[PDB]
C-alpha cells in the first residue's frame, strides 16, 4: 500500500 | 412395576414387587429379611387387612399410586404371646 | 439416555425454588453447598435474589472459599456487575468500612480480616476491578501496619505488592511508583532483622510498571532482578506472572531469543498447572500473542489472541475490562494481519467491542480507554482508504482524527509529554494526516516522532524503522523530498533486516515505495535491483511460512524451571 | 443382603444393597471394618439424619436404581418443599 | 442432631477419630457403629463453624500417618535377617489401613483434598509409605 | 491533642487536653467542671494511679488511643471524709445484640 | 459553658456547651425555658436516648467540633453495627 502498518495497539 | 414401604413400628422396609404378583409372594420374600413365617405376620394396608389370595393388581393400589418415588404403605403385625396386636406405625418425624 | 438427576442437584433445585422462605437458612449450610445453591440462583436467571445476597462481605466470603468453582464464580459476578448491581464497589465498601471498626482489636481477628481482604482482594484483581480492588488492598495495608512483628511485615510487603498489580491495571502509575517505594521500605526493614522477603513478584510487578510507562531499558533492568530472584519454592502465579513480564520486556528490548524462551515456559507453566480454561493461562497467553506479534508471527498472533479471548469471554462473562484488553489486543492483531487484504470487518468488531466495553465499566478519562481508541483509528482509517465513497472516506478520517486527538491527549495527561508511546500517538496522527491529505502536518508529526523515538530509544530498534519508513512513505509519494525519503528507506530497510532478518513482512512496503521513488527519479538498473530484491523477498516469504500453530510450539517442556531462568540470567553478560 | 439403614431416632430402612450402594458414602460407610457380611444383613446407623430425611433418601435410591439408562421419561422427585433443605444436607454428606 | 455446620471442639472429635483409626490402620478390630459415627465425626469436623476444619484435620491426619510411618520402619530396621517378612506383613495391614481410611475419609477427599499440591489420604497414606 | 472520659460513676466529661499537659492540669478542668479542688480527685488509667508531675503523654495518652471520635476512658474519684473511694466506672447500657445471620436455628 | 446531657438512664454526659450546640435539637432544648438552669451546667434530659447511644452521640460532638473546617484527610466515625440502629434514630431526633 502508501505506507506501513500501524504502531502498537 | 410396584414399589412398597412396608413399615411396621421402626422397620421401614423397602420392596419391590410386580403388579401381578401375589400378597403371599410379599410374604415369601419378608421370610427372608424378617425371619418369620407368613402365618405370623399379616399385611395391614391403610387400616384394613389384605387377604392373602388378593393380587397386587387388585390388592388395593396399581403403579401409579405406588411409584418408585413415592411407594405405597403397608403395614405388618407379628404373633407375640399367642395372639395378633394392632398395626402401630408411627410417624416418622416433624419437618421444621 | 436420560441419566436421573442426582439427589444433590434435585434437592438443589428444590431449595433454590423455595429461596423465597429458605432464605435465611442457606447462608447457614455447609460452603460448598451454599456456593451450588446461589450458583442454581444464577443458572435460573434469577440475578436479583443472587445480586442481593453477593452484596455482602460475609455472605460472599463463604463462596469466596470454594476454589475449584471459582471459575463459575468470576461469571456469576460478571452477570451481577453486568446486571447493573455494583456488586465490587458495595463488597469494597463493606470490607473498607468493617476493617476499621476491628483495627483496634486483637492480632486474631486482624489475621482474619487480611485473610479475607486478601480472599476478596485477589478476586476482584482477577475479575479485572482493580479500582474495587484497591480499596480491600489498601485496608489491608491499614490493617498492616498497626502492629511491629514480622508476620505483619510479611502480610504488609504481600499488601504491596498486590496493590501494585491493581495499580498497573488501573493505569494509576504515579500512584504505583510511591508503592513500590513503601514496599521496598517494608522489605529493607524485613531483611533488617534478618529476614529476606522473596522479591520476585514485587519486581516483576514493577517491571509490568514501567514498561507500560515505556521505561523499556529500566523495566528489563528489573525483570532481570526479578528473574534473579526466582526460587524454587515460589507458587505457580508468581512464577508466570514474572516469566511474562520479563518476556514482555525482552521482547520489547528487541532480544527476541530469551523472550521466545521465557513466554513459552511460562505458557506451558500456565497451561499444565491452571489449565486450558483460566484467567491466568488467558493473561499468559495474552502475553505470548504480544510476543508474536512483536517478533512477526502475525498469522499465528491473531489465531493465540483469539485463544485468550476465546478463555476471558468463557470465564469473565460479557463485559470486563480483561475481556475488554483481549478484545483490543486481537483486534490489532488482525488488523496487523489484514493490513494487506483490507478485510476489516471481523478487526473492527473486536476494537468496538473493546470501546463499548471499557466506557461502560471506565471513566473517560482512564488511559486504558485510549488504547482501545488507538487500535479504532487505525482500521478506521484504513476502512476510509479501501472503500469506494468520499463523504464515508472523509467521516472516517474526521473520526478517527478524533480518536488519536483523545488517545494523545490522555497519554499526554498521564505518561507525560515525552515518551515511546505520546510518540506512537504521534505517528499515528502522521500517518492520518498523511491519509487526510495534509502533509505539511504530517511532516511535523513524523519528524516529532522520530525525535522522541531517537532520543529515548536507540536509532536501530523496531519503531524507529516503522517511524522512518512511514516519514519515507510521506515524503516519496506526496511531499516529494527524494533524498530523505531514500536514505529513510535504506535506514528502515536496514534495521528490518538486522532485526527480523529478510523474511520481515513490513519490508515489502518499504520496498515497494523505493521501487517508486527510482521510478520517479530514474537508475533504471536500480529498479531492476531492487525489482529482484522483491522477488526474492516474497520467495523468502513463501518459503518456511507453512509453520505449525504456536500453542503447539508449547509443548511438554524439555526445560523446566532453573532451566530456562538460568538460561535467561546467565546470557545477560 | 439387605442393609438396614438406621435413623438419628432409630427408625430402620431395610432396603437393597444395590440400591444403597448407590450413594458414595453408604459404599464408604459399609467397605472397611464395619462390612459384618454375617447376619445376611448389613446394618449402617446414622445418628444424625433425621427419619422424615431418610426416607426420602431412601425413595430417591430407588428411584434412581429403577430409572437408570430409561428410555422414557424421567419424572421428577417429589421434594417436599419444608425437608428441601434438610435433605440437601443429607444429599451432599452421602454423595447421592 | 441435625446435618448442619456447628461450632466443635477439634481436639475431642481428633482424640476419638486417633483412637477409631489406629485400630483401622494395621487391621485392629474396631465396632461397626464407632466405624459409622467417624464419618459423621469427619464430616462435622469439615463442615465445622466459624472456620472449617478440614485443612487442620487433614494437616493432623498427615502428621499421625507420619508418626505410624515413621514407628513402622523404626520397628522394621529393628528387626534383622528376615526384613522381608515383617516389612510384607507392615505392608499388607498398612495398605488395607489406607484403603479403609480413604474409605471415612471420604467426604475430606471429595469436599476439601479434591476441591483445591494436596493429595486423597488413600494417595496420601501410600505417598507417605513410600517416602 | 488528647480526647478522654472522666467517668466518675455515672457522669462523663468529654473534656479535651495536649499531650504536654500534665495531669494536674486535667484535674483542674474537672475542678472548673465539678467544683472539686484538684487534692479530692484521684484519676485512674485502667486501675492504674496517675501522678500529677506526669504529663498526659507519659501516662499513656497519645493522639492514636484517645483520638476525638473514640476517646479514653479515665477513672477518678472523690475524697469522701479524709479517704478515697475506688474507682466505679459504670458501665453503658448493653447495646442489643444482634444476632450473627450464620448461627444455625 | 459546659451541658450535662442526661441520658435515660441516669448517665450525666457534661460535653462542651459548644459541642452539644452542633445538633440543633439540643440548640432548642436550651433555647426558652430550658437555659433558665441557672447551677452552672445546663441539664439537658433524654429520657428517649440510651446511654450507649448518648455517649456516642457526644462522642460524634466533639469528633465534628475537632474536625470541622480542617484541610487534613478526615476518617469517618465509626459506628458499631449493633448501635448503627439505635444512633440513627437518634442522629435523626438530634438533628445532628
Ligand atoms: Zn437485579
Amino acid at each position: 500500500l502508501t505506507r506501513n502498518k500501524g504502531p502498537a495497539a | 412395576d410396584v414399589f412398597l414401604m412396608i413399615r411396621r413400628h421402626k422397620t421401614t422396609i423397602f420392596t419391590d414387587a410386580k403388579e401381578s404378583s401375589t400378597v403371599f409372594e410379599l410374604k415369601r420374600i419378608v421370610e427372608g429379611i424378617l425371619k418369620r413365617p407368613p402365618d405370623e405376620q399379616r399385611l395391614y394396608k391403610d387400616d384394613q387387612l389384605l387377604d392373602d389370595g388378593k393380587t397386587l393388581g387388585e390388592c388395593g393400589f396399581t403403579s401409579q399410586t405406588a411409584r418408585p418415588q413415592a411407594p405405597a404403605t403397608v403395614g405388618l403385625a407379628f404373633r407375640a404371646d399367642d395372639t395378633f396386636e394392632a398395626l402401630c406405625i408411627e410417624p416418622f418425624s416433624s419437618p421444621p | 439416555e436420560w441419566i436421573p438427576e442426582t439427589l444433590y442437584n434435585t434437592a438443589i433445585s428444590a431449595v433454590v425454588d423455595n429461596y423465597i422462605r429458605s432464605r435465611r437458612d442457606i447462608r447457614s449450610l455447609p460452603e460448598n453447598i451454599q456456593f451450588d445453591v446461589y450458583y442454581k440462583l444464577y443458572q435460573q436467571g434469577r440475578l436479583c435474589q443472587l445480586g442481593s445476597e453477593f452484596c455482602e462481605l460475609e455472605v460472599f466470603a463463604k463462596v469466596l472459599r470454594a476454589l475449584d468453582k471459582r471459575h463459575l464464580l468470576h461469571h456469576c459476578f460478571q452477570a451481577l456487575m453486568d446486571h447493573g448491581v455494583k456488586v465490587a464497589s458495595v463488597l469494597a465498601y463493606s470490607f473498607s468500612r468493617r476493617c476499621s471498626y476491628i483495627a483496634e482489636s486483637d492480632a486474631a481477628v486482624k489475621e482474619k480480616a487480611i485473610q479475607v481482604g486478601f480472599v476478596l482482594g485477589g478476586f476482584l484483581s482477577d475479575a479485572g476491578w482493580y479500582s474495587d480492588a484497591e480499596k480491600v488492598f489498601l485496608s489491608c495495608l491499614q490493617l498492616c501496619t498497626l502492629h511491629d512483628e514480622m508476620l505483619h511485615w510479611f502480610r504488609a510487603v504481600e499488601c504491596c505488592v498486590r496493590l501494585l498489580h491493581v495499580r498497573n491495571g488501573n493505569c494509576k502509575y504515579h500512584l504505583g511508583e510511591e508503592t513500590f517505594k513503601l514496599a521496598q521500605t517494608y522489605m529493607d526493614k524485613l531483611s533488617k532483622h534478618g529476614q529476606q522477603a522473596n522479591k520476585a513478584a514485587l519486581y516483576g510487578e514493577l517491571c509490568a510498571l514501567l514498561f507500560a510507562k515505556s521505561h523499556y531499558d529500566e523495566a528489563y533492568k528489573w525483570c532481570i532482578e526479578a528473574m534473579k530472584e526466582i526460587t524454587a519454592g515460589l507458587p505457580v502465579k508468581v512464577v508466570v506472572d514474572v516469566l511474562r513480564q520479563a518476556s514482555k520486556a525482552c521482547v520489547v528490548k528487541r532480544e527476541f531469543k530469551k523472550a521466545e524462551q521465557l513466554i513459552k515456559h511460562a505458557v506451558y507453566l500456565a497451561r499444565d498447572h491452571f489449565g486450558s480454561k483460566h484467567p491466568k493461562y488467558s493473561d499468559t497467553l495474552l502475553d505470548y500473542g504480544f510476543y508474536l506479534l512483536n517478533v512477526d508471527n502475525i498469522c499465528q498472533s491473531v489465531a493465540i489472541y483469539q485463544a485468550a479471548l476465546d478463555i476471558r469471554q468463557s470465564v469473565f462473562g460479557g463485559k470486563n475490562i480483561h475481556v475488554a484488553t483481549a478484545h483490543e489486543d486481537l483486534a490489532y492483531s488482525s488488523y496487523v494481519h489484514q493490513y494487506s487484504s483490507g478485510k476489516f470487518d471481523n478487526a473492527l468488531f473486536h476494537a468496538e467491542r473493546a470501546i463499548g466495553i471499557i466506557t461502560h465499566i471506565l471513566p473517560e478519562d482512564h488511559l486504558l480507554l485510549a488504547s482501545s481508541k488507538r487500535v479504532k483509528a487505525l482500521i478506521l482509517e484504513e476502512i476510509a482508504i479501501d472503500c469506494h465513497n468520499k463523504e464515508t472516506e472523509q467521516r472516517l478520517l474526521q473520526e478517527a482524527h478524533d480518536l488519536h486527538l483523545s488517545s494523545l491527549q490522555l497519554a499526554k495527561k498521564a505518561f507525560g509529554e515525552f515518551n515511546v508511546q505520546t510518540a506512537k500517538h504521534y505517528g499515528n496522527l502522521g500517518r492520518l494526516y498523511q491519509s487526510m491529505r495534509k502533509f505539511k502536518e504530517a511532516e511535523e508529526m513524523h519528524i516529532k516522532a522520530i525525535q522522541i523515538k531517537e532520543q529515548l530509544l536507540g536509532q536501530e530498534d523496531y519503531e524507529v524503522a516503522l517511524s522512518v519508513g512511514h516519514l519515507a512513505s510521506l515524503y516519496n509519494y506526496d511531499m516529494n523530498q527524494y533524498e530523505n525519503a531514500e536514505k529513510l528507506y535504506l535506514r528502515s530497510i536496514a534495521i528490518g533486516k538486522k532485526l527480523f532478518g529478510e523474511g520481515y513482512s513490513g519490508l515489502e512496503y518499504d520496498y515497494r515505495g523505493l521501487i517508486k521513488l527510482y521510478n520517479s527519479i530514474g537508475n533504471y538498473e536500480k529498479v531492476f535491483e531492487y525489482h529482484n530484491v522483491l522477488s526474492n523477498w516474497n520467495r523468502l516469504r513463501d518459503r518456511q511460512y507453512s509453520v505449525t500453530d504456536a500453542l503447539e510450539d508449547v509443548s511438554t517442556s524439555p526445560q523446566s524451571t532453573e532451566e530456562v531462568v538460568q538460561s535467561f540470567l546467565i546470557s545477560q553478560n | 443382603m439387605y442393609v438396614k439403614l438406621i435413623s438419628s431416632d432409630g427408625h430402620e430402612f431395610i432396603v437393597k444393597r444395590e440400591h444403597a450402594l448407590t450413594s458414595g458414602t453408604i459404599k464408604a460407610m459399609l467397605s472397611g471394618p464395619g462390612q459384618f457380611a454375617e447376619n445376611e444383613t448389613n446394618e449402617v446407623n446414622f445418628r444424625e439424619i433425621p427419619s422424615h430425611v431418610l426416607s426420602k433418601v431412601c425413595m430417591y435410591f430407588t428411584y434412581k436404581v429403577r430409572y437408570t439408562n430409561s428410555s422414557t421419561e424421567i419424572p421428577e422427585f417429589p421434594i417436599a418443599p419444608e425437608i428441601a433443605l434438610e435433605l440437601l444436607m443429607a444429599a451432599n454428606f452421602l454423595d447421592c | 442432631t441435625s446435618l448442619k455446620p456447628r461450632v466443635v471442639d477439634f481436639d475431642e472429635t481428633w482424640n476419638k477419630l486417633l483412637t477409631t483409626i489406629k485400630a483401622v490402620v494395621m487391621l485392629e478390630y474396631v465396632e461397626r457403629a464407632t466405624w459409622n459415627d467417624r464419618f459423621s465425626d469427619i464430616y462435622a469436623l469439615c463442615v465445622a463453624y466459624p472456620e472449617p476444619l478440614g485443612e487442620r484435620l487433614y494437616t493432623e491426619t498427615k502428621i499421625f500417618l507420619e508418626n505410624h510411618v515413621r514407628h513402622l520402619h523404626k520397628r522394621v530396621l529393628e528387626s534383622e535377617e528376615q526384613v522381608l517378612v515383617m516389612y510384607h506383613r507392615y505392608w499388607e495391614e498398612y495398605s488395607k489401613g489406607a484403603d479403609y481410611m480413604d474409605c471415612l475419609y471420604r467426604y475430606l477427599n471429595t469436599q476439601f483434598i479434591k476441591k483445591n499440591p494436596l493429595m486423597e489420604i488413600g494417595e496420601l497414606a501410600l505417598d507417605m509409605w513410600r517416602k
